[PDB]
């Protein structure tokens, strides 16, 4: 089929900012391309038309433009129902595939995580599972890592995590990493440990606790 | 005042025929590409195949492997069969209509959509979760949570004392762990201050087994 690619994957701009998304076919496709805007929760609506042709009710302020296998979707004075994942799409032969997707977030300034370690529960230990959390909170930009080790062990496999969406007030994220043990091997062990790297940080941070401490 | 809506099950076992169902309100199943589309979470939106009229010529995209069927079995519903599910195949699957006519907006473009339903697939059983505190060990600001686990399908809804306590939660997307099952946590920050001005209570909601959970969670202390 016909390789779409849209440039960048992901932005952040503030209110009243100009953006500019950018679509590139593989093989040429005349003026026959769409964009559609979806938010979470809500699929897809038709924004764009041939190329540059707005929809039905869609605003002034989302311009598209070009032809054969360089595309634009402009929105002027973002607003903040603006920020959405933008997808184009070419329409000239079937499958109509669609680009992999443009997310407009909220620009924000770098802020570092505050991290938190959290021991399983007795509630939890009485059966025969153990989870260990560690919360990155509050942190801007999205990316983040976090190595989980249990007495200077590297914990590779067994670990899981996810990300909210970017708060609405302050641009920030934050994220839960769950790592999963034995009740048995996590009796066994003392140290418990969750680093985080983030671009925020001047070096790693490292969030720990031993096994029953107050 | 043409609008699309997909119904059928939500969960489809592996191996297991996917089946929905698009019905046209408002205007009827007529001279247009009647389509449908999906979007498996993390991937673009991807075109599965199309019908042009009632019993007009199909086409399929070739990325499903030969695998979908699709029909137009009364004058207002169209449908899409996909053989052989695998969880490559969980997605939000849409119907939508192919525009024609250059008469009218969306030329060429998918120009009415359904709102689109979810359909998972997965071996795993209704169960509701477990609901456990989370305190670290005792600079101003606390953390306090709930761990939400061992529940299917999705989703849990999570509230703060009974919803007075919003500012400063987070509840994550929940995980699926190898179980086939569920993980979710909610936490808040709150002023270090407030751990003994208050009680802090996640009120859990897992809809699918109508379990309701309200777990009060109180800080650590060193005294």
């Amino acid at each position: 089929d016909i390789q779409m690619t849209q440039s960048p994957s992901s932005l952040s701009a503030s209110v009243g900012d100009t953006v500019t998304i950018t679509c590139q076919a593989r093989h040429a496709v005349g003026k026959n391309l769409n964009w559609y805007q979806q938010k979470p929760g809500r699929g897809p609506q038709l924004l764009i038309y041939m190329a540059s042709s707005r929809h039905s009710g869609v605003p002034s302020r989302f311009r598209g433009s070009g032809s054969g296998r360089e595309f634009t979707l402009t929105i002027n004075n973002l607003q903040p129902e603006d920020f959405a994942t933008y997808s184009c799409q070419q329409g000239y032969t079937y499958p109509w595939t669609f680009g992999q997707g443009t997310k407009v977030e909220m620009k924000g300034a770098v802020a570092a995580p505050s991290v938190f370690i959290f021991p399983p529960s007795d509630e939890q230990l009485k059966s025969g599972t153990a989870s260990v959390v560690c919360l990155l909170n509050n942190f801007y930009p999205r990316e983040a890592k976090v190595q989980w080790k249990v007495d200077n062990a590297l914990q590779s496999g067994n670990s899981q995590e996810s990300v909210t969406e970017q708060d609405s007030k302050d641009s920030t994220y934050s994220l839960s990493s769950t790592l999963t043990l034995s009740k048995a091997d996590y009796e066994k062990h003392k140290v418990y440990a969750c680093e985080v790297t983030h671009q925020g940080l001047r070096s790693p941070v490292t969030k720990s606790f031993n096994r029953g401490e107050c | 005042q043409v609008q699309l809506q997909e119904s059928g099950p939500g969960l489809v076992k592996p191996s297991e025929t996917l089946s929905l169902t698009c019905t046209v309100s408002g205007g009827s199943i007529d001279d247009y590409f009647w389509n449908w589309v999906r979007q498996p979470p993390g991937k673009p939106l991807e075109c599965i195949g199309y019908i042009f009229g009632r019993g007009g010529g199909t086409k399929y995209n070739p990325s499903l492997d030969n695998r979908v069927t699709i029909s137009t079995d009364t004058p207002n519903q169209f449908s899409l069969k996909l053989r052989s599910v695998t969880v490559a195949d969980t997605a939000i699957y849409y119907c939508a209509r192919w525009n024609l006519y250059d008469d009218d907006f969306g030329y060429n473009s998918f120009a009415v959509w359904g709102r689109g339903v979810l359909v998972t697939v997965s071996s795993a059983s209704t169960k509701g979760p477990s609901v456990f505190p989370l305190a670290p060990s005792s600079g101003g600001t606390a953390a306090l949570g709930c761990l939400v686990k061992d529940y299917f399908p999705e989703p849990v809804t999570v509230s703060w004392n009974s919803g007075a306590l919003t500012s400063g939660v987070h509840t994550f997307p929940a995980v699926l762990q190898s179980s086939g099952l569920y993980s979710l946590s909610s936490v808040v920050t709150v002023p270090s201050s407030s751990l003994g001005t208050q009680t802090y209570i996640c009120n859990v909601n897992h809809k699918p087994s109508n379990t309701k959970v309200d777990k009060k969670v109180e800080p650590k202390s060193c005294d």
